[PDB]
Parts: C-alpha cells; structure tokens; sequence
C-alpha cells in the first residue's frame, strides 16, 4: 500500500550525472525518515543516504559524501537524490527505502533483504 | 529465479481474491448498528451494573 | 517476463481498488451522526496484582472470566484468581524470554512461547498435581509472536518468520502452513465461531485465513505501518487493528474495506493492544504513552481514559463475560478495572 | 542600655525562630512520611530506611518541644521523661544517618549478591544502639549525682558517657562519605565532564555532610541562653540554633523531594487526578 | 457455608506458598546480571561465546558474580520487533569486525539505531572492536580499504591521551582510534537517556575480555545506583 516507485536510471558514462526521484503515495510523507539504499550486482544491500522528517539532518555512507545530494519535497510527496561524478563502481540497483515508524529518529531493518517498505529496482549502470 | 514463482503466486492470489464479490458498506454499517443496539443492554462496561452484583467490588 | 507479471499484478490491484471504490456507498461516520453518544466512562481500578517482578507481555482471561494467566520476562507464568487476588499456580519456564501466553478454552492447558522459537504447553490437570510440560511444538524458525488455542487439541500460532501454522498436540507436527505474509506476523485473533482468523503482520496488511481449507481469502491494506494488535468485532464480521500510526481502524469482511478511523491529533505513540467490549460499542486501545483509552467504535470519540500505568500497556483483555478489563504493563502490575455508576 | 536591649531583642527573635524551625520540621516530616506511606510505589529497603530516619526526626522534634513546654511529682516526671526521650532520639538520629551511609556504601561497593536481607540488622542497630548506650547514662545519673531534670554536665564521666557513641558514629560517617565521594569523583573524572559537573561533587558532599554540622550542634547542644559578654556568644547562639532547625528541615526536604522517582510519582498522581476530575 | 471458607483458606495457603517461592526467586533474579551478545554478522561472536534452537545461554559466574550471555543467533534478519524485549538487560555487548559490503557502516547504522531506540535509550552498550591483528596486517600490507571507504580518515591524527601500544604500527593505532572515535561520537551525539558506551579493543585471546566485561558491568551498576541516589 505504501507504493514506493522510483524513476531515473539507465546507462551513463563515467564521471556523468544522474537524477533519481522517489514517488510515495500511500502514507503521510512528512512524518517519516526517508533513506536511499543501493545493492551492488553481486554484493549485498548497502545504505547510502538518508533525510530527516523536515529535511534538516542529512547523513551519507562515505565515498559518496560531496558527490550525492539528497533532498525531499513534503508538498509534492517526492524524494530526490542528485548524484554527480559517477564511477564504474557506483553501478547498483538503488532502492528508495523508508523507516518503519513515524516520529522516530532511528529505524532498523532498512538494509535487509526482506524489508516491506522499500520500492522496486532502479537499474543504474556506468560503463 | 524464485522471483518468477513469487510473482506467479502473488498474481494467483490476487485473481482468487478478485473473483469474490463485496457487500454495500451502508448495509455493513446497518448490520453493525443492529448488533450494537441489540446487545447494548448486556454490556457491563457500557452501562455499569449495580454494585450489589458486581463481583470485582 | 517478470515485468509482465508486475504489470499484471498492478492491473489486478487497480481492479481491486476500483471495485472497492464502486462498492463504497455511504460512510459509517455519516450514518452514526444521529446515535446517542456513550458519554464519559468512569473506570476505577478494583484489584491490583503485584506478584510479577518483571515486565509483562501477555495475559489471557480464562473461559469463565475469573482466572487469568500472565507471563513475564522473569520466566514465570502466574495463574491468578481475579476475585480473591490469590495466585493459583506459578510455573517456572525454561526460557526467560516469553512474548505470549494462552489459556485454553477447556481450562486444562496453558501455552507459552517467545524467543526460543518453541511453543510449550503446561497441562494444569495432572494426577500428581504438577504443572509439567505436556508437549513442545518445534518447527518455527523465528521468534514466536502469538499463540491461540483453537481447541483443546489444536493450536494456531504465528512466528517471527512470515508463516503461521496450525499444530496438533496429539502428534506434535504442523497440519497446515499459512504462508503469504511479507513481514513478522505480530498478532493473531481467532473468530468467535473458530472458523477463520486474521494474522496482522508488519507489512502493514492483514489477511483472512480459513483454518480447514488453509488459504488466504482477503487482504486489507488500510494501514501505513506495522500492525501490533488485532481483534474481531463480537459479531464476527468486522475487526479492529492497532498500528504504530497511533490509529486504530475498523474493517469489515463483507464490505472488504474500511469503515472508520480512530485517529486523534494528540496521540503520537503506537498502539500495543486493541479489544472490544461484549456488545462491541466500546473500543479499548492500549497506547505507548502509558494511558489506555476508550473509543466509541461508532463515532471515533474518546469516552474515557484508563490512566494509571507507569510504563507502556503491553496487554489489554476484556473478560469473556464482559465485566472486567485487565491491563498489564511493563511496570509489572496487572490492574483489573471495572465500571460503576 | 541600647546594647542590652539589642541582645534581648535578638535573643527573643532567635527563640521564636527556633520554635518556628522545629514547627516547620514537624510539618515537613509529616509531609514526607505521608508521601512515602501513601504513594505505595516506593516500597524498598532504601525507602524503609528513609522512613525510619524521618520518624526518628519526628521523635526528636516532638520530644524537644514537649520538654521546652514542660520545663518550669507530675511535672518532674514529665520533664525527666522528655529529657530521656530527647537523649535517646538525638542518639537515634545519628545512628540512622550512619545506617543510611552504610547501606549506600555497601550497595555501591558490594561485589554482587545484592543482599537485601540485612534490613533486620539495620533496624536493630539503628534503633538499639542509642538505647544501648543511653541506658547506662540514665542509670548512672539516677543512682549517682541525681539532678532534678538536667543541667550542665558536671564531670567528664557525665560528658563522655553520652558524647562518645555520637562522636564515633559521626567519625564513621565521615570516613564512609570520604569513600563514597572518592567513588563519585572517579565516576565524574571518567567522563571528564564540565566544571559544573565538578561543582556537583562539592554540592552533594556539603548537602549530605550537613549532619557533621549537626554533630557539632549536639556537641554544643545545651544552650541555656548562655548569658555572658562578647560578640561570638550570640553569634554562636544564633548560628547553632538556625543550624539545628534548618538541619532537620533540610534533611526532611532535600533528602526526599529531589528523588526523581517520587517526583515522577507525584506528578503522575496529580495529572491522573486532574484528568479524572475533568 | 463452611465449604466456601475451607476453599478460601486452602487458596490462602496456596497463595502463601507461591509467594514464598517468588520471594526466594527475587533474590536470585536481582543478583544475576543479564547481558545481550548482539554482534553484527561473523565478527567473533562464536569465539567470544567460547571464551565466555533460536537462543543460547551460558551461566558463567566470575568473581562471585553470576552472568547471562544471550546469543540470539537463529532469529530472522529483522531486529526492530524482538529487540524491544531486551531493554531490561544491564548491558548490550556489541561486537564489530574492525578489519561483502562496508561492514563498518552496517555496524555504525546498527549501533546508532540501538542508541536512539526509545526503549533501549536506558540501556548501556559495550563495544568490542575485534580483528585488531587482522587490521594491523591489512594496514601494513598497503591495502587502501579504510582510507578510501572513509574520506575523513586522511585528516586525522592519533589522540595523545591513549597510546598503550608498545611497538605497534602508528598507522594501525591511528586506524584503531579512528574507529573508536567514530563509535564514540555516535554514542555522544545524543544524550536523551541515561546510558553509556565502553569501547574496548578485543585483541588478546586470554581471559581478559571476561575481566573487562566484569569491570564495565560493575561500573554500570555503580553509575545506576549513584544516579538513583541523585549523587551523580
């Protein structure tokens, strides 16, 4: 019912730019902490970013700091990730996750293979 | 992969739960009200029982 | 190939949504505007039970609505006598971590389970007068969330993995496997006529299972977060679901959609337990702000508040007769509330 | 004489302040006993020790007022009874402060176990030591050098016989609180916290060692208004009177209300009563 | 009638005996210490269990003090539901592999979730940064793993206060203290509760981890007692 479906993706050259947008339409978007998650083609799921309830507390996973920018629009019920200066190691299947409970500053089970509040795949390839 | 089987099972479940038919929400509300009013008197928490026969006094 | 299956599933979901919208004719809130309000509910605690020395996750009123069995993390299973405050039995458990208990309809057996991934049954009627483990039910992988005696011979229990099971005490092995959920199956509630039951899991959805046939019938995706509690309307054709949204919601099987929502502006914390009164009018709901509430199930207007608990109210049970209301909490106190006028 | 009138006025003022201080001590002690007996959420060995301490302070602050009122046979018997009870209860006060300090130190230094079966020993010591050491004093005063009610102690045989256990108990309290303050200082320096945290150490030390000012009080307990010439005479006569009254009051208040569990309990009770009323 | 009186009295004896048993169990329950061994993946949980069906237990007593080691291994991956069951424990021994994806990032995202949980905010944490020898070998081998998985690592100098390494590599010590600082700054970011973090460096295979656990448990108990007396 949460209905998280992203956009963007495709194939880009090394050092290029991409713009991924997350669309949520099944819940109060402004009461939840929305965080991006990526999965390498062979490796496991990896947390990459997050954003607070209002859009104040922002963190990154390292090796993406200063290259990936996350933003949200409460009115438009959309979540963004402006990713710049890509590398061939950055190719993955990005998932737009969501912390399970509202009005909480923590959320477990976001980087798990059986989580229920994350979107489908958005393939991003760098060659 | 197993994802194909998972999707097939989900689609089959959606089919078998779409084959069914529903009932008007107005009729559902009428039935709920009918039950609530029929059994309203025998509700020791809604309408408190006199303390003479209250066992937890 | 897989994208085709996803498109088909989306199309069927859209068809279900359109059918529900078409079947939606009136609003329960609109139609209840002429009913006499319940009014303020005064509920003063009558008995306080202080035997436990650790937090309480589950209690279950007996069939005769006099005995109540409660479970705590100290590895104890105390069977109280509500009228006289006495304790009838205390059972030391093998594993300290238990998250559920169940008192059999026949009054013979008691179930218990938790992080040990095992359901243990303690028959209370033995010649030697000892509460010994009658049977152990193993086969679940995750922790054991809820267990509910369907009879004196069968039992339905829901585990942490996305799977429920209908056991059989005589032989010990599963009879039916109820697969289909996506998250942890937090709660479970049988029907008054023990014909169906609902398993509310953490994927923000609840199913409806027929025990004998063993396949899902309907899915109610109203909620937007984990479902902690679930309970059928005394009629048997509706149920109420608690979630971390701080909102209860009332579904109906026949309409296959929601009826009305009990959200309040001042409530931010989630809901632990939800139960109905005997008549089905009042809707008790335990919250994490340590203040159980009472809701008019037909009007979404708070009637009373069962304040008095120091910690979160983890369990909430209305007697089968309908007289009392017991509210155990993490401060290890069972209080038996009652109505008076 | 303007100066002599000044002395007389200040002595009257300090006497009425003395009576007011004991009256406030009784008020606060009743408040604390009623809270700790009615809330019912605070029933442990620690709160039992606190209740016994507060009832010992009840006994002192009541017996001393009775002695003051009855101080000028029925009258002689009442005065002697009041004086004996006053001596026993001033012994019991410091014995119970010692019991509290011992309980805290054992609770903070025990290597596991957490023995809660020693409450019988604590009660026995804290209510029997004072009597055990006062009996001999009463017996020796009655049989030898019998004064009508009480006066300045004539001999070291009359001084030591009752100032010895109190001095020993307060010395043991000082040592135990040195140990507890050492542990607390280690904890505070472990976090390397602020100068406010450093000042917290001294604040807690003083507010918990005021009883030492109390043992000084009971060393100089008799007053008799000490008619003499000088400035330090009234300086001490006022400072020590305020010390006794405010000591009872400060124990009663700042050893009970600062407790976060009782504060949360009373706030919860107030909120629930307000909601039930409206 | 007399039958009702006899039944009530018999229930009275039964209640008295059961309450005596509960009283006896209370001392044991309050005396023992409960620890939750929550380690991320295979970071040394099995060897830590060795040195000291869904859940596992070891009833080891050290220095006349009992302990429980709760190794919750065979549960599901998701932890947000059964981890509320462990808010009454004294400590949560956390184990990190400080050597597939970024394991240190997953360790940090689990530690701060534990820290900021509204029910576990009152529970203290003990950190064991395992694989010190493996980290030393990796750093001395000229492998660029931490240096490029943590950009901030380059602008870092070894803290002066703690350097008990006799002849260990300065870069290895820098990496150890960098990871310790990472965990400690996560711990100290939010002080919404009454819990503390004790980060150690589990390197020696002797019976020293048990002594460290005992010392940290004594510290936790003393802190909670002092806070209960409002001295701290």
């Amino acid at each position: 019912q949460v209905q998280l479906q992203e956009s963007g993706g495709g194939l880009v050259q090394p050092g290029g730019s991409l713009r991924l947008s997350c669309a949520a339409s099944g819940f109060t978007f402004s009461n939840y902490k929305m965080n991006w998650v990526r999965q390498a083609p062979g490796k496991g799921l990896e947390w990459v970013s997050d954003i607070s309830q209002s859009g104040a507390s922002i963190s990154y996973t390292g090796s993406v700091k200063g290259r990936f920018t996350i933003s949200r629009d409460n009115a438009k019920n959309t979540l963004y990730l402006q990713m710049n200066s890509l590398k061939p190691e950055d190719t993955a299947v990005y998932y737009c996750a969501r912390c399970p409970a509202p009005f909480t500053r923590d959320c477990f089970d976001v980087t798990s293979t059986t989580y229920a509040y994350r979107g489908q795949g958005t393939q991003v390839t760098v060659s | 992969t197993a994802s194909i089987a998972q999707a097939r099972k989900l689609v089959e479940q959606l089919k078998m739960e779409a084959n069914i038919d529903r009932i008007k929400v107005s009729k559902a509300a009428a039935d709920l009200m009918a039950y609530c009013e029929a059994h309203a008197k025998e509700d020791p928490l809604l309408t408190p029982v006199p303390a003479s026969e209250n066992p937890f006094r | 190939e897989l994208d085709q299956l996803r498109q088909e599933a989306e199309q069927l979901k859209n068809q279900i949504r359109d059918a529900r919208k078409a079947c939606a004719d009136a609003t329960l809130s609109q139609i209840t505007n002429n009913i006499d309000p319940v009014g303020r509910i005064q509920m003063r605690t009558r008995r306080t039970l202080r035997g436990h020395l650790a937090k309480i996750y589950a209690m279950h009123w007996g069939t005769d609505s006099r005995l109540l069995v409660s479970a705590s993390q100290d590895g104890k299973l105390i069977i109280w006598d509500s009228y006289t405050t006495n304790k009838v039995h205390a059972i030391p458990l093998r594993s300290s971590w238990v998250m559920t208990c169940a008192y059999a309809p026949s009054g013979n057996y008691v179930a218990c389970g938790g992080l040990d991934n095992i359901c243990s049954i303690y028959n209370l009627k033995t010649r030697e007068g000892n509460v010994r483990v009658s049977r152990e039910l193993a086969g679940h992988t995750g922790y054991l969330s809820c267990c509910r005696f369907l009879d004196d011979n069968q039992i339905v229990t829901s585990s942490g993995d996305t799977t429920c099971a209908l056991w059989d005490i005589e032989t010990g092995q599963q009879t039916t496997t109820f697969t289909g959920h996506t998250g942890d199956v937090m709660s479970l509630s049988l029907a008054p006529d023990t014909r169906l039951f609902v398993s509310g899991a953490c994927d923000a959805s609840a199913k409806l299972w027929d025990v004998r046939e063993g396949m899902c019938r309907q899915t109610f995706t109203g909620h937007e977060s984990d479902i902690n509690a679930i309970c059928f309307f005394p009629n048997g054709n509706a149920f109420a679901t608690g979630s971390d949204d701080a909102t209860c919601r009332l579904f109906d099987l026949r309409a296959d959609q929601e009826l009305m929502t009990y959200s309040h502006d001042n409530i931010i914390c989630g809901i632990t337990s939800v139960s109905f009164s005997k008549s089905g009018r009042l809707l008790l709901a335990g919250y994490d702000d340590f203040n159980c509430n009472v809701w008019d199930a037909l009007k979404a207007d708070r009637a009373g508040v069962l304040a008095g608990h120091d910690n979160r109210v983890s369990c909430l049970g209305v007697t089968d007769d309908g007289m009392a209301v017991a509210t155990g909490s993490w401060d290890s106190f069972l209080k038996i509330w009652n109505g008076s006028s | 004489n303007e100066a002599f009138l000044d002395q007389r006025l200040i002595l009257e003022r300090l006497q009425v302040m003395y009576t007011v201080g004991y009256s406030l001590s009784l008020a606060t002690l009743l408040l604390a006993l009623l809270i700790l007996s009615l809330f019912r959420r605070l029933h442990c060995t620690r709160n039992y020790i606190h209740i016994n301490l507060f009832t010992s302070f009840m006994l002192r602050a009541a017996a001393i007022l009775s002695r003051d009122r009855l101080l000028p046979n029925q009258a002689l018997a009442a005065c002697r009874t009041a004086q004996i009870v006053t001596q026993y209860c001033v012994g019991a006060n410091y014995t119970w402060l010692l019991v509290e300090g011992v309980y805290l130190h054992s609770l903070l230094v025990l290597v596991g176990g957490s023995e809660e079966g020693h409450f019988r020993y604590y009660l026995l010591l804290g209510w029997g030591a004072p009597a055990l050491f006062v009996i001999p004093w009463v017996i020796v005063r009655y049989l030898y050098e019998n004064t009508q009610c009480w006066e300045r102690n004539e001999v070291k045989a009359i001084w030591w016989i009752i100032r010895t256990p109190i001095l020993m108990t307060i010395l043991i309290n000082f040592l135990i609180f040195i140990r507890i303050l050492g542990i607390l200082l280690s904890k505070l320096r472990t976090r390397q916290m602020r100068c406010r945290d450093y000042r917290l150490r001294l604040a807690r030390s003083t507010l918990f060692l005021v009883p030492l000012l109390g043992v000084h009080e009971v060393v100089f307990a008799p007053v008799t208004e000490e008619q003499a010439r000088g400035a330090l005479r009234f300086a001490k006569l006022g400072f020590e009177i305020f010390l006794s009254s405010f000591q009872g009051f400060l124990v009663s208040v700042l050893y009970c209300f600062i407790n976060k569990e009782v504060q949360s309990e009373i706030r919860r009770g107030w909120h629930h009563c307000r909601l039930r009323r409206s | 009638t007399e039958d009702q009186r006899n039944e009530e009295k018999a229930q009275r004896e039964a209640n008295k005996k059961i309450e005596k048993q509960l009283q006896k169990d209370k001392q044991v329950y309050r005396a023992t210490h409960r620890l939750l061994l929550l380690g991320a993946g295979e970071s040394g949980k099995n060897t830590i269990v060795k040195q000291m069906s869904g859940i596992f237990e070891t009833k080891f007593q050290v220095d006349k003090v009992n302990f429980h080691m709760f190794d919750v291994g065979a549960q599901r991956d998701e932890r947000r539901k059964w981890i509320q069951c462990f808010n009454d424990v004294t400590a949560i021994i956390f184990v990190v592999a400080s050597s597939q994806t970024n394991r240190l990032q997953a360790a940090l995202k689990l530690f701060d979730s534990i820290w900021n949980n509204k029910w576990l905010r009152d529970t203290s944490v003990i950190l064991f940064l395992n694989k010190q020898d493996l980290l030393a070998e990796k750093v001395l081998a000229g492998k660029s793993k931490i240096e490029d998985y943590f950009p901030e690592f380059a602008r870092y100098t070894t803290p002066e206060d703690a350097t008990p390494e006799p002849g260990e590599d300065p870069r290895v010590t820098r990496a150890k203290y960098f990871i310790r600082d990472e965990f400690l700054r996560i711990s100290t970011a939010s002080g919404d509760g009454r819990h503390y973090c004790y980060p150690h460096f589990t390197c020696a295979v002797d019976t020293e981890n048990i002594r460290r656990v005992f010392n940290d448990c004594r510290d936790i108990i003393q802190r909670m007692h002092l806070r209960q007396y409002e001295l701290l």
